[PDB]
């Protein structure tokens, strides 16, 4: 009954045992089941993509000699990728913890699915990281509208920018700790002023939709119509996978959990998103 | 330079053009070099480079030889001043670059000769070193990329 | 390529091949819609404009 | 079509072609502008000068 | 040390330590080796690449950098000395160790910023520098080898 210390024996061991011990789980922090998927085989994805265009060409007469304009293009390939982890653990540990088994593989799990998306659409382009979608997408800016302005005032100026495009805009696609603020609506007051003013926070602003993603860059939000200008192939799906019997646990008994994808990211119209940096 | 990153992994890492200072003689109309697609957004090496021979596109963009094969246009009278650093993959420059040489070192690679084609990927390559050739001054046969001089 | 090369160690592809799928492109909005559209079948139009007109 | 549409609007004529969208109008007077920030008003403002030249 | 026997990201060639400790004409004191058992002409070559950190366990084994919580498995500047053999095909991690607390070259960085650990392949893959243990040094190294000293 009575304990008269934080020093137990108890500690060490389960004193109950329950499927519930705590947890969590996020769905909005993976960009991947926004967009559309379809499966691929193949090593990789081939794309020809348009070069710059300066843009315009006037109109002129039939006694003088016709205009003409002209179409540049580059071919790309896109090679896979293979995202992975393992996470380590002794059996002891994990036996009378027990939820902490289903936790480290959907973490775990969940980690691999935020790496994917990180690299392909954002990252920069180094010698161990890629950068698809970042590179294509066309400019757009904030700055322009007012240079240092509110967090609600970003997202409000942004959904225009889409317009132009002929999207009409879809969703805006975010940061978390950047939604966070702006949802808050923080400028020192902290009152709302470019949300809906009955609200502490809201899931429409404009009457379109706010989805916010942990494998995007900080204070970086993107407009874009995320089913139509980007799809997402499967080589491999995620899954995890585990295995007692291999070079470690012989040496020392311990336990491996797997966790795994190969991946590939599809571009069908990419100069259509837009991105734009918060300033604030 | 980089042969040595290259030898069939073209554009990958740094790579220049230039081993020396260009010569003479200037290019009159500037004009930017970029090898993005809709702007350079592009930051850091690896990825698509701006090395190989140049094509003017709208005559107000010069950009990576990246054109179809057959009816392929050899040697040419400059390459792109150097931009390449790490805020960038290759040359692109985000002024107006005008550009000078007689003709320069360039960089080839493949089982030809100095000359190849374009798959519509930058830099030439192509077999056959008998209905290919050198550009430039002395024969030079190609085993793992070389920098030869137009 | 467009980014770093992972396993391609082909830079060929067979003098450029490439499977069905979409080509990224440009849309823009215009000022063309804006202004109404008439066919016309002539050689020529001629139009009026106003030049300053006095109200002394 | 994009590429007509944007010459199309914006500045003054070219001397292979005539009528565009900038050429063709007039400036606005200074009581339009105003120095309190009403984005609506200096809009609003703009179709009464506008008005006066009967536009619909 | 042989630098340059690497691939793409941070990574070095095999480091034989024959500099500051060589094993053939002293005999010190012997543990196991609790990674590796791969590798011919002595195993050891994908328990360790170029000699990581070598720490005791329970009784007298040493092994790699492993874990990241109960007990890190590496850590201290205590290395496991390699000898003169052969390089990536001799290196000693996966037979009876004889270490010290001295020897070069150590690497300590794996593919990618972080301080690498070991994994089950000898070669070094990226970990975390204030979320692992960590010696006293922060990898300054850029993507593409370059040195690194513990």
């Amino acid at each position: 009954m009575s304990q008269l210390s934080n020093q137990e024996k108890e500690y060490l061991i389960s004193k109950a045992l329950e499927t519930e011990e705590g947890r969590v789980a996020l769905a909005q922090a993976m960009a991947n089941p926004i967009r559309v998927s379809l499966d691929y085989q193949g090593v990789g994805r081939k794309l020809l993509v348009v070069d710059p265009l300066p843009q315009g060409a006037l109109p002129v007469y039939d006694k003088d000699v016709d205009a003409k304009a002209f179409v540049i293009s580059k071919r790309g390939q896109v090679p896979d990728q293979v995202i992975e982890g393992d996470r380590i653990q002794v059996p002891t540990f994990e036996i009378v913890s027990y939820p902490q088994v289903r936790f480290s593989q959907v973490k775990e799990r969940r980690f691999n699915v935020i790496d994917r998306a990180q690299q392909r659409a954002k990252a920069d382009i180094m010698a161990v990281e890629d950068a698809e979608i970042f590179s294509l997408l066309e400019g757009a800016a904030t700055a322009v509208n007012a240079v240092t302005i509110s967090s609600g005032g970003l997202q409000r100026a942004a959904l225009t920018k889409a317009f132009q495009e002929v999207e009409k805009h879809d969703l805006v696609v975010t940061k978390i700790v950047m939604n966070a603020s702006a949802f808050a609506d923080i400028r020192a007051w902290g009152q709302n002023e470019f949300d809906p003013v009955t609200q502490h926070e809201v899931l429409q602003t404009g009457l379109f939709g706010h989805i916010w993603t942990a494998d995007i860059l900080i204070s970086k939000k993107v407009p874009q119509n995320t089913v139509y200008v980007l799809a997402d192939p499967e080589f491999v799906g995620v899954m995890p996978i585990r295995q007692d019997i291999q070079v470690i646990p012989a040496d020392k008994p311990e336990e491996l959990r797997l966790g795994w994808v190969i991946y590939e990211e599809l571009g069908l119209a990419v100069v259509n998103s837009l991105a734009i940096a918060k300033i604030s | 330079p980089y042969v040595r990153l290259g030898y069939e992994g073209i554009l990958n890492g740094a790579h220049d053009i230039d081993v020396a200072g260009l010569n003479g003689v200037e290019q009159l109309a500037g004009k930017f070099a970029t090898i993005g697609a809709n702007g350079v957004k592009l930051a850091g090496d690896n990825g698509t480079n701006a090395v190989g021979l140049f094509r003017e596109d709208l005559g107000d963009m010069v950009n990576a030889s990246e054109k179809a094969s057959f009816y392929f246009r050899g040697g040419e009278y400059y390459v792109n001043i150097s931009r390449t650093s790490l805020t960038a993959a290759g040359i692109a420059a985000g002024d107006e670059i005008t550009c000078d040489a007689d003709g320069k070192m360039i960089k080839f690679t493949g089982t030809g000769k100095a000359l190849g084609v374009v798959t519509h990927v930058g830099e030439y390559r192509a077999g056959n070193m008998y209905e290919k050739a050198t550009q430039g001054v002395t024969d030079t046969d190609t085993f793992i990329g070389f920098i030869m001089y137009v």
